[PDB]
RNA sequence: UUGCCGUUGCUAUGGC
């Protein structure tokens, strides 16, 4: 997504900090048979974590 | 005023004491130098009231309290002079605490009715940090890495710290003021457990560098170096003899070492599932062996990752008696996190059962001298507190205390009284991490501090 | 057995 | 060690220089001795082969030569049988040498810096410095292979062109 | 039937794990689910170790069919706090890699529990 | 630091004296010149110096003992 | 009794 800045110093630290926990939501989505949000909710908490530390 | 006589007079007061007291005169005397014979001389197992020791959690601001070492005064027999280093300091206790804040810290435990009272600290930090990058520059006065051991001199003079530093720093007791700084001389030479010979001098540190290094803390200089663990010398173990025991982690051999005769003893577990399954007709290997403690000369006690606290004896190669899954199993994971599929059912398969089970590690273990208990430690909540049978050939579960929560890094025990009644104080390390590394789940309700239990002896 | 000392 | 039946042979020379570029050998005297024990152990147990099965000699022999094969590190535990020793050969001898080991673990970048690393007094096997390339490590010997105390790479204080150097600059 | 299969046995698993620490020593393991995915596209996996319990184990589900497309062995063990202190690092570790290496110290050892992951496969 | 450590102690009462293998860990230093070994080993086993002789002393290879 | 923040007392324990 770094043609259309998918994602987007400190601010591209972000930018591969939620790319990490996009890999981990797709793997999540594609190998659940009735994938549920409750694992993207906590994970998206945990960037917002991140976005205030920064 | 010959030293024969004054040798004499002290004599005199001293059977004055014990006649006041009161055969029992001579059975007493027998056992003031029963421990010079390496053999239990202590049988107090059954006079042990657990159910009513007074138990409380001090906390502290240290994160990760990592180890604890108490320095308990002793009356010596040869010249009737306390061990304590210096006047003002007759019959007090004192505790010495060490984190991976670079904090050392130093208690007062001399009132068993009241919490430990904080003293004197020294704490290190960047300030310290090598500039050189040599292992033999590494001489800086202060700690810069996680501290791993803190162990209190017998003679009361010394109290001596290491961690991932490679470094070997003596404090002093009265301020905590460092007088030397010993490098370990090794790139991996990383401190994992340090135990003095009993009263005496003699410092035994075990390093990460697959090595345990000998001191002489009263001359400060290195004497040998030992050779022969398969891995990591995670634990150290020491007694009046100079037979100092090690565990080499995931190696899973138990060593003693006779520094004399120079020569070693090889202990294996060597316990096959299938076996005892076959046997029978949830059994786990053994990973790591991680603690030990020398019950007596000829004894002592290991606790491994699987949850097997093993008795062992010199004589025999192979463990004498085995207390499998001593701390029980851990929690299960749960259902809604184990899987983020919708479905509960499709969620519950995940955990495949019972085969995902895992049992709690023993993070320590703790055998009082020449006795008959020793003390587990473990993050399941509780300290259990054993019994060693009359033949040296079991033991069974004595009982528990529940009051410490999280993982104790490290047990101690500290006794006063006079010799017929005597209450026993147990301070064990709380930490929210394991004291080597991250590895371990958070644990519900964990805090960092000091646990502490007093139990009184009656009969 | 034997006795044991270290000195310097 | 005992020389080879036609040392001239095309194919026997391109071995020997395989032999010595991997290990990095100093000659092929050395070759012909791990040739000559192997020699001597194959031609044992063939004639341990050759006896009847349950003999008591091919039993005791034959364990205690296996066991010593194992003890070595040479022969796995697995294939502990005399028919396994049969298929034994000289790389097999020649990877258990420290040179090879010494390379192997990671302390040294090449066979040659290990060799140098080893006649330097460098390496030691658990408490005893070893200068011998040709030392042939056991299994309980495997890991106890460390830089020694004594070595500039083991803590002790820096070599003599360390020194002097800190010393000009210092001045 | 479960998402986490084939899960090695105690036996097994105390096996594979004091392989899992020499490879560390010897500078031949990779750490982590996106350092095994690395090394299986490049094709320099001997085998790869995972995580039955980890939480969730959808995140190293990918591993699997990239390891069978590549003919790479793999297996499940119970832990992951355990494996992260086999691998010689101070956190969990859900998925690692054994590198590929001929001239390695640890060969046999490494060839041994490959052929057992193989059979239990 | 330098440590001796005695071993295979005998008694000789017919020659009067006890006779025993000795070993020096001298770890960073060459060797321990005789009379240093006679003077700790005459006070260790309490008796005079001229009491106490010792021989044949060869240095393990690598050095330290 | 705590580095920070609470609750509970005139002391004890919840979170980071």
């Amino acid at each position: 997504g770094a043609e259309k800045a998918l994602f987007r110093k400190n601010k591209g630290r972000i930018s591969r900090y939620l790319a990490n926990k996009c890999s981990m939501a797709s793997r999540i989505d594609n190998y659940s048979e009735e994938p549920s949000n409750v694992f993207g909710s906590v994970l998206k908490k945990q960037v917002e974590q991140r976005l205030e530390f920064y | 005023e010959n030293p024969a006589d004054k040798r004499r007079r002290l004599a005199k007061q001293y059977l004055e004491n014990l006649k006041s007291e009161a055969d029992i005169i001579a059975s007493r005397l027998k056992e003031d130098v029963a421990e010079q014979q390496g053999r239990v001389f202590r049988y107090f197992g059954d006079k042990l009231l657990i159910s009513e020791a007074k138990q409380s959690f001090t906390r502290v601001g240290e994160n990760n309290l990592t180890c604890i070492s108490c320095f308990q005064p002793v009356l010596n027999k040869y010249t009737f002079e306390e061990s304590s280093n210096g006047d003002k300091n007759k019959g007090r206790l004192f505790a010495y605490t060490v984190s991976k804040d670079l904090q050392l810290t130093k208690y007062d435990i001399t009132d068993f009715s009241k919490r430990p009272k904080k003293l004197k600290y020294a704490k290190g930090g960047a300030k310290y940090i090598p500039t050189s990058k040599h292992e033999y520059e590494n001489t800086t006065e202060g700690h810069y890495d996680e501290i791993l051991t803190v162990a209190a001199s017998p003679d009361g003079k010394y109290v001596v710290t290491g961690g991932r530093d490679r470094k070997l720093i003596v404090w002093s007791t009265e301020s905590l003021s460092p007088v030397k700084v010993i490098p370990t001389k090794d790139r991996r030479g990383e401190v994992l457990s340090l135990a003095f010979r009993k009263n005496s001098d003699q410092l035994y540190a075990s390093c990460a560098d697959f090595k345990i290094r000998t001191y002489s803390i009263n001359q400060f200089s290195q004497l040998e170096i030992l050779y022969g663990h398969h891995d990591i010398v995670e634990d150290i173990s020491a007694l009046a003899m100079e037979r100092c025991v090690t565990v080499g982690a995931r190696d899973r051999t138990a060593m003693l070492w006779k520094i004399p005769d120079e020569t070693r003893l090889t202990f294996r577990g060597g316990d096959e599932p299938q076996k005892l399954l076959r046997r029978w007709m949830l059994f786990f290997c053994e990973g790591s062996i991680d603690v030990v403690s020398m019950v007596d000369d000829f004894h002592f006690i290991t606790g491994s990752d699987n949850g097997n606290i093993c008795l062992w004896s010199l004589a025999k190669k192979k463990p004498i008696f085995t207390e499998r899954i001593a701390h029980g199993i851990l929690p299960e994971p749960s259902f809604n996190d184990i899987s983020g599929e919708t479905d509960e059912e499709l969620r519950k398969r995940q955990l495949q059962g019972k085969k995902l089970l895992q049992p709690f590690w023993i993070t320590s273990l703790y055998a009082i001298p020449y006795s008959n208990v020793f003390i587990s430690g473990s993050w399941s909540g509780s300290l259990k507190v054993w019994k060693i049978s009359d033949n040296l050939r079991s033991f069974e579960l004595l009982g528990e205390l529940s009051g410490a929560k999280g993982v104790v890094t490290k047990i101690q025990v500290v006794e006063s009284g006079k010799h017929g009644k005597e209450k026993f104080r147990i301070l064990a390390s709380i930490a929210k991490e394991h004291r080597l590394g991250r590895w371990i789940a958070n644990v519900s309700g964990a805090r960092n501090g000091i646990y502490s239990a007093v139990i009184d002896q009656t009969g | 057995k034997g006795k044991n000392l270290s000195f310097k | 060690y005992s020389t080879p039946k036609r040392p001239y042979e095309s194919s026997r020379l391109d071995a020997e220089l395989k032999l010595a570029g991997e290990f990095g050998l100093k000659n092929k005297k050395e070759i012909y001795r791990i040739s000559f024990q192997l020699s001597k152990i194959r031609r044992a147990a063939r004639d341990l082969l050759t006896r009847d099965e349950k003999d008591p000699k091919r039993l005791f022999e034959g364990n205690a030569l296996i066991r010593r094969l194992v003890r070595v590190g040479v022969l796995s535990e697995d294939k502990k049988k005399l028919d396994y020793v049969l298929a034994l050969k000289v790389e097999d001898f020649l990877e258990r040498r420290l040179q090879t080991q010494v390379y192997k673990l990671g302390l040294a970048k090449s066979v040659h810096h290990a060799r140098v690393l080893i006649t330097q007094r460098h390496i030691a096997v658990g408490k005893q410095i070893v200068n011998i390339p040709s030392f042939m490590v056991r299994l309980d010997s495997e890991k106890h292979i460390d830089f020694a105390p004594t070595s500039p790479f083991g803590g002790a204080r820096p070599g003599r062109v360390a020194r002097r150097n800190a010393a000009r600059k210092a001045e | 039937n479960p998402k986490a299969f084939p899960l090695a046995d105690a036996a097994l698993t105390q096996q594979i794990l004091d392989v899992v620490q020499q490879a560390a020593n010897l500078r031949q393991l990779k750490k982590g689910a996106n350092e095994a995915t690395k090394t299986l596209n490049r094709g320099i996996s001997e085998f790869i170790i995972m995580a039955a319990d980890c939480e969730p184990i959808e995140i190293l589900l990918h591993l699997p069919l990239l390891c069978e497309d590549k003919n790479v062995p793999y297996v499940f063990v119970p832990s992951r706090v355990a494996l992260g202190r086999a691998c010689g690092v101070s956190r969990p570790v859900i998925a690692a890699s054994i590198t590929t290496n001929d001239a390695s110290a640890i060969k046999t050892q490494i060839y041994a529990v490959k052929d057992k992951i193989e059979t239990l496969l | 630091a330098v440590t001796i450590r005695t071993r295979k102690v005998i008694s000789n009462p017919l020659l009067a004296r006890k006779q025993f293998v000795v070993d020096v860990l001298h770890p960073n230093r060459a060797n321990v010149s005789k009379d240093e070994l006679r003077e700790k080993l005459a006070e260790v086993y309490k008796a005079e110096k001229d009491a106490v002789s010792v021989f044949g002393f060869r240095t393990q290879f690598g050095g330290g003992k």
